[PDB]
């Protein structure tokens, strides 16, 4: 119904195609869903904008209905869904598959890494979790490795996929679950996060 | 000023009947059509059905006749029931105010016009997890600000929200008075099938002596709320 993806450089024009298959007169709606948000109506009846939608978003007149976004910015990255209505059918129940819009050429940003040791409350409770928090990076791909002293830690590692922040940069988290004796044994633990071929390591120690 | 808030159990067992409510304010339930829409993780939008006070309701056949929608004027809410649920029904469920229009393509006397619907205001949505596992409330631990946690006069402190099920968990700081510098990380789904998340706030180090910091953690599925005081050292 729609392409899964489109990629575009900042400032140029994105043209997004509907699921299509219309016969006759049509009324097409477009919805915008940014990462971690509820959908927002951007176009209805082919060309109409709800109040508050920028003039940059426009629809095509009345098959192959198109949403056009001129002067695309990073903030425009979203899934765009169309909902096609035509004279043929009393009701179209199905939304378009949707299109993922990606903006290219955004400036690179290295991650900020913060590493927390287990709290004394958690330790008192016979548990231990190290918390590695990673934010403000672009592009959104990262590898996280853990070390006990110098040895790689395989088990007890749980790491999220990166998610986009409202400032258009990315964030992720990694957790290492340990026994309190595992924690107290070693001289230190490290979270190593690799981003664009470069690596930031943060270390904590029992103290 | 229409505002929608979906509320649900957050967890349901397979084969049970899912019950959802959309509470609306700043508008009468009788003045509009209303829709429910759902989204599976990493999947698209599926329009579930729509209802209007006239008694007009219509449902998507892809729901297999399992859906009922109704209006409660005394409480100003729209309600959804979905019977015989399966894991395939796990999703975020949205309610949306729905508008209708007519497009004319011909002679109006020949009735050559058609109606279309569009959803102009959506709620933030409620997550529904269909699972045989039980709810589990989180344990919340402080992430103390420390010289380790501090760089250049700004200090990071936080709350660790560990091992809960199902989604969602909500976090505020100082009952919402503290908003700037707050970052709440998306949860991780652990190998155990339990979730964990962290919320941190970046704060002036000078404040640490004189300002109190509390994270308010809400896990509606287990009907638990925790306020945790986070202190230095």
């Amino acid at each position: 119904t729609q392409p899964s993806q489109l990629s575009v450089a900042p400032g140029e024009t994105a043209r997004i195609s509907c699921g299509g298959r219309s016969l006759g007169s049509r009324a097409v709606q477009w919805y915008q869903q940014k990462p971690g948000q509820a959908p927002v109506l951007v176009i209805y009846n082919n060309q109409d904008r709800p109040s508050g939608i920028p003039e940059r978003f426009s629809g095509s007149p009345d098959t192959t209905a198109t949403l056009t976004i001129s002067r695309v910015e990073a903030g425009d990255e979203a899934d765009y869904y169309c909902h096609m209505w035509d004279s043929r059918s009393a009701i179209n129940w199905v939304f378009g598959g949707g299109t993922k819009l990606t903006v290219l050429g955004q400036p690179k940003a290295a991650p900020s890494v913060t590493l927390f040791p287990p709290s004394s409350e958690e330790l008192q409770a016979n548990k231990a979790t190290l918390v590695c928090l990673i934010s403000d990076f672009y592009p959104g791909a990262v590898t996280v490795a853990w070390k006990a002293d110098s040895s790689p830690v395989k088990a007890g590692v749980e790491t999220t996929t990166p998610s986009k922040q409202s400032n258009n940069k990315y964030a992720a988290s990694s957790y290492l679950s340990l026994t309190p004796e595992q924690w107290k044994s070693h001289k230190s633990y490290s979270c190593q996060v690799t981003h664009e071929g470069s690596t930031v390591e943060k270390t904590v120690a029992p103290t | 000023q229409v505002q929608l808030q979906e509320s649900g159990p957050g967890l349901v067992k397979p084969s049970e009947t899912l019950s959802l409510t959309c509470s609306v304010s700043g508008a009468s339930i009788s003045d509009h059509y209303w829709s429910w829409i759902r989204q599976s993780p990493g999947k698209g939008l599926e329009w579930i059905g729509y209802v209007y006070d006239s008694g007009d309701t219509n449902y998507n056949p892809s729901l297999k006749s399992r859906v009922n929608l109704s209006l409660d004027t005394s409480k100003n809410q729209v309600s959804l029931s979905l019977t015989a649920v399966t894991a395939a029904d796990s999703a975020i469920y949205y309610c949306a105010r729905t508008q209708h229009g007519r497009r004319i393509y011909g002679i109006v006397a020949f009735r050559e016009w058609f109606t279309y619907f569009y959803m102009d205001v959506w709620g933030q949505g409620t997550p529904v997890t269909v699972s045989s596992a039980s709810t589990k409330g989180p344990s919340v631990f402080p992430l103390a600000p420390s010289s380790k946690s501090t760089s250049g006069g700004t200090a990071a402190l936080g709350c660790l929200v560990k091992d809960y099920f199902p989604e969602p968990v909500t976090v505020s700081w100082n009952s919402g008075a503290l908003t700037s510098g707050v970052h709440t990380f998306p949860a991780v789904l652990q190998s155990s099938g339990l979730y964990s998340l962290s919320s941190v706030v970046t704060v002036p180090s000078s404040s640490l002596g004189t300002q109190t910091y509390i994270c308010n953690v809400n896990h509606k599925p287990s009907n638990t709320k925790v306020d945790k005081k986070v202190e230095p050292k």
